[PDB]
């Protein structure tokens, strides 16, 4: 049920450094 | 990982480092799907042209990974393999179609900030990523070059590439248990998995729940990060029927 949320970004609400460029690439 | 970069502390929580015992040394990547459930390649395990064929007592799992040869006392966690389930139908003989194995573990391994399982696809978290130009997530500590080796877990981004030109840049035979990632050569960017990142994972962040998905597994490539050539993973959706039979009857 918490499958593939992290402990140190998406539980504490930090992210990494380049997450962003594959949300950039989800149209 | 070719022209990649340092993973950060815990970017990876599903991670795995499958472990030779003798002689220690690394032998592939795999990634966490539940606490006593590892996901690789099934040429980790087995491929009868080089003489591989491992059984349980060969091998450990290490989970929680970042440095990829120091023993990480307090961080790390290191499992035993229960048994060893590999596709009925994996095609070592020809093309690595079906490229998959599960293993369970002895003991479920306990979670934390540094181990976490991934989530695997539904059919329609598949059919909305898994398109051309959308970028996943390689992560491994295999070979920096092709023909040396990190201190540290590498991670890079790749965008998947049309079947079409995926197809047209082997003469290997391509199947709809596969897909393929990597940049052209026309674009400004370079990157791919290469031999020891075999069996990891390739992730993609669904922007609809916030969750990481395992979309592929690294399978194959003609040597690594080659103009004109991309990287090839095992299609988990589309193999999730057999991981779901499998831990389902033995689970
Ligand atoms: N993304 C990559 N570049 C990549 C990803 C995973 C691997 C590990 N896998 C593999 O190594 C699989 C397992 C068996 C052979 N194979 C290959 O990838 C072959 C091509 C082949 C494919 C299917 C059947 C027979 C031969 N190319 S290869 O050039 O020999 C792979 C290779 C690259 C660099 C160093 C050593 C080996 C190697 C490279
Ligand atoms: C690999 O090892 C197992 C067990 O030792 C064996 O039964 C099997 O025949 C071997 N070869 C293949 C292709 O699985
Ligand atoms: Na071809
Ligand atoms: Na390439």
């Amino acid at each position: 049920a918490d499958c593939g949320l992290r402990p140190l970004f998406e539980k504490k609400s930090l992210e990494d450094k380049t997450e962003r460029e594959l949300l950039e690439s989800y149209i | 990982i070719v022209e990649g970069s340092d993973a950060e502390i815990g970017m990876s929580p599903w991670q795995v480092m499958l472990f030779r015992k003798s002689p220690q040394e690394l032998l592939c990547g795999a990634s966490l799907i539940s606490d006593r459930w590892v996901l690789t390649a099934a040429h980790c395990l087995l491929y009868p042209p080089w003489d591989k064929n491992f059984t349980e007592n060969d091998l450990l799992v290490r989970i929680g990974k970042h440095s990829r040869t120091r023993y990480e006392r307090n961080i790390e966690k290191i499992s035993m393999l229960e048994k060893i389930y590999i596709h009925p139908r994996y095609n070592w003989r020809e093309n690595l179609d079906r490229d998959i194995a599960l293993m369970k573990l002895k003991k479920p391994v306990a979670f934390s900030d540094y181990i976490h399982p991934v989530c695997l696809p539904d059919r329609e978290t598949a059919a909305s990523l898994l398109q051309a130009g959308y970028k996943g997530r390689v992560t491994g500590w295999g070979n920096l070059k092709e023909t040396g080796q990190p201190s540290v877990l590498q991670v890079v981004n790749l965008p998947i590439v049309e079947r079409p030109v995926c197809k047209d840049s082997t003469r290997i035979r391509i199947t709809d248990n596969m897909f393929c990632a990597g940049y052209k050569p026309d674009e400004g960017k370079r990157g791919d998995a290469c031999e020891g990142d075999s069996g990891g994972p390739f992730v993609m962040k669904s922007p609809f729940n916030n969750r990481w998905y395992q979309m592929g597994i690294v399978s194959w490539g003609e040597g690594c990060d080659r103009d004109g050539k991309y990287g090839f993973y095992t299609h988990v959706f589309r193999l999730k029927k057999w991981i779901q039979k499998v831990i389902d009857q033995f689970g």
